[PDB]
């Protein structure tokens, strides 16, 4: 129940978005005893694919042309490829893991009708990505957790940034 | 090592980090003269990588099809091109070199058909993964030479303890959906185009709560399934939305054929559940009904309502069924064999043979709301039990048992009635 | 459906299989089975007040209700005529009037000189639980 004037409006949540059972598609590198590791990525046109949950009334086409208006234009921008890497290094006495995941932004659009949410569409462009360290001895159970995003989630603080899509 | 698991597909995260023996995976050592420092680099500057695949049967379980199950399972992207790359570097100290050495390495998927105890397919995929580096002081290279025997072909894991589960959609189970979101009421009808074969009904709800669901007559017996991850992403108010998403997580339900059978499961409305109609073998047309349970039958809640309308005037009776895990329930619909005088008696043991459980024993009134439980006997202790209840002939009661200690794949219910 | 389907039914009391509901010099009573249409009631679930009316088959227009005098009744339809039936087992009921008398339900009942009913009236009187044995009815096909 937020508090908008009836109508869609077009929405920017976080960077840093990340999806449910998406952590370790990559793969991941162990490394151990104090030397270090770096993984990183690139972006062809694969990290570039961005992921549509449409509605009825919010169609693919919709949703791209009505946040690449307000916000980052992404089908130009992940033309030119762009970089990130991380460089973890291992204690001295154990071991440990350490697996890329892709970041993305959540942009969704949204219809409002009496303070209500009545429909929502969502984008997922990827920006960037995050790595996860974990130190551990062969047999230390780890926690489930750790290798598995349940439901989608920001690693960073939301947001809520707001356009009404005009007439 | 129970291991009970809703029969069907399953495709498990067995770790990451595997190499193989033999060193058939190295990249290569390099030695790094005291006080220098040296990398091993995988630039990707060629995307092309190989994966490795071995299974039980090619015809079920090909590698198209048990890459297609890692999609379903974790939406996995690529299978034979990694952009993403890895190095490692290590400086040595100044007193002593130091030699750093590198391999490349898979995590671990396990594909798998669980039918009814045990796998009977199985398909490992070797996803190729980042890396794995050791670090050593450097040997003394005069130091002597072991004549050492080659070992058994297979696979070593260096990464972390991992053994993650997640079940899938059966490709060859059609899904069906429900593009209105159930509210209060809602019956469905099984189409023309399943033809009796088993599929799968999508469907969400508005308001959140307890649902009994069953089919015509209890019969099919059902089994209800969360789809992990759901409703985040796209919703639309009333209506179901597809959000894309073939990872499944059992709730609860019988595989069994031809038991008569009703779910009672708690159902959130920002989530979307699977039912899963087995082959239905019966001409005649069936329907599921979803009701609303505002009443006390929310007392079973997250559990399958056995029915046994068949039982003798006295004897044994057993009703052997798939065990749930421990703390969740199996619940038994029971009417005791004689007219209902009111006054009229017959005694009953509910013994279990291989869990442990609590039982929990209500009468059955019904009104035209819905069920009403009366409790009768609360904390029933069921293993092996001597225990006895003289309960009303004629009258109809439900056990629920949550499960304590799992012992058995099967849950076997014993009714020996006397007189 | 399931839970009493609209139909012809038989009613008893839970004290003797081999009577059957009957009305008699306009009383209601328990009789010897006559196999005839007097003793057949159709009962129809009617889904604006989720509740049931019993009508007579032989007099169809006739229905069982109750009077200002403590008896069950054979009447033209009314609200009175409205019944709302709790199981309790395999084809047993209690009877309750839909709109309650004061703030407490009343019931059909039947009294027992000794688990013997011959010649009594079916009676309207409080109901409290479901282990009243009088109150106890059951209707077949």
């Amino acid at each position: 129940t937020i508090d908008l004037a009836d109508g869609n409006y077009v929405v920017s949540r976080g960077d840093g978005w990340i999806l449910s059972r998406q952590n370790q598609i990559l793969g991941g590198s162990v490394i151990s005893n104090g030397s270090t590791g770096i993984v990183g990525d690139l972006r062809v046109n694969d990290n570039a694919i961005p992921y549509y949950y449409p509605t009825p009334s919010f169609n693919e086409e919709y949703i791209k042309n009505n946040i690449q208006t307000v916000f980052a234009n992404f089908t130009e921008a992940n033309q030119i490829p762009i970089g990130f890497e991380f460089s973890k290094t291992a204690p001295s006495n154990k071991n440990l893991y350490m697996y890329l995941q892709y970041t993305y932004i959540r942009y969704e659009i949204i219809k409002v009708l009496q303070h209500e949410i009545i429909e929502r569409a969502v984008l997922y462009v990827p920006s960037l990505g995050y790595v996860k360290s974990i130190e551990f001895n062969p047999g230390e159970k780890i926690n489930k957790d750790f290798y598995f995003l349940t439901n989608d989630k920001c690693i960073l603080n939301e947001q809520f940034l707001y356009k009404k899509i005009l007439e | 090592r129970v291991l009970p698991y809703s029969n069907g597909l399953y495709v498990i995260n067995k770790g990451d980090g595997y190499i193989r023996t033999n060193d058939k995976d190295l990249i290569g050592t390099l030695l790094i003269e005291a006080g220098s420092s040296g990398s091993i680099i995988q630039p990707r500057l060629r995307n092309t990588t190989r994966p490795l695949f071995t299974t039980s049967n090619d015809a079920k379980f090909s590698q198209q099809y048990t890459e297609e199950r890692l999609k379903d399972a974790f939406n996995v992207q690529l299978f034979n091109t990694s952009t993403s790359l890895f190095k490692f570097v290590e400086e040595a100290p100044s007193n002593k070199n130091i030699c750093i050495k590198a391999y490349n390495t898979y995590e671990k998927y396990e594909l798998i058909d669980y039918q009814n105890g045990s796998i009977v397919n199985k398909a490992e995929y070797y996803l190729p993964s980042l890396g794995y580096c050791e670090v050593t002081n450097a040997p003394s290279p005069e130091s002597e030479v072991v004549k050492t025997q080659v070992a058994e072909d297979g696979f070593i894991q260096n990464g972390p303890e991992e053994e993650i589960v997640v079940g899938v959609i059966d490709p060859s189970e059609n899904i069906q959906e429900i593009n209105t979101a159930i509210s209060d009421n809602y019956t469905y009808n099984i189409p023309g185009i399943v033809n009796n074969n088993p599929f799968y009904i999508l469907f969400t709800v508005n308001t959140t709560g307890i649902y009994k669901i069953n089919a015509q007559n209890n019969l099919p017996s059902l089994k209800i399934y969360e789809a992990i991850g759901s409703g985040n992403r796209n919703f639309q108010s009333g209506n179901l939305c597809d959000d894309d998403i073939k990872a499944i997580n059992y709730i609860t339900g019988f595989d069994s054929p031809n038991a008569k059978s009703y779910l009672v499961v708690l159902l959130n409305k920002d989530k979307n559940y699977y039912i899963r109609v087995p082959q239905t073998s019966s001409n005649i047309e069936n329907q599921i009904k979803f009701k609303r349970e505002e009443g006390d039958l929310r007392n079973l809640m997250n559990s399958s309502v056995n029915i046994i309308d068949n039982l003798n005037s006295t004897g044994a009776h057993y009703y052997t069924r798939q065990s749930p895990d421990v703390h969740d329930y199996i619940s038994y619909e029971f009417t005791i064999p004689g007219n209902f005088n009111n006054k009229d008696t017959s005694n009953i043991r509910l013994y279990t043979s291989y869990n442990q459980g609590i039982g929990t024993l209500f009468r059955v009134t019904e009104t035209i709301d819905g069920y009403n439980l009366i409790n009768i006997q609360q904390n029933l202790n069921l293993l092996n039990s001597t225990k006895s209840i003289r309960l009303l002939n004629g009258a109809i009661y439900i056990l629920k048992v949550e499960v304590t200690e799992l012992n058995n794949y099967n849950i076997k219910l014993h009714i020996d009635i006397t007189n | 459906r399931t839970f009493l389907p609209n139909g012809n039914y038989n009613i008893k009391s839970i004290f003797s299989g081999s009577l059957y509901l009957s009305p008699v010099s306009g009383s209601l009573t328990f009789s010897n089975e006559s196999s005839a249409n007097n003793q057949k009631w159709n009962v129809e679930y009617m889904a604006e007040n989720r509740c049931f009316k019993i009508s007579n088959v032989a007099e169809p227009n006739k229905y069982l209700s109750y009077d200002n005098f403590g008896f069950i009744s054979l009447d033209s339809l009314s609200n009175r005529c409205y019944w709302f039936p709790i199981k309790i087992a395999v084809n047993t009921y209690i009877m309750l009037s839909l709109n309650k008398v004061n703030e407490l339900d009343y019931a059909w009942d039947i009294y027992d000189t000794n688990e013997n009913i011959l010649s009594q009236p079916l009676l309207l009187l409080p109901n409290f639980d479901i282990y009243n044995s009088n109150q106890m009815f059951k209707l077949e096909k």
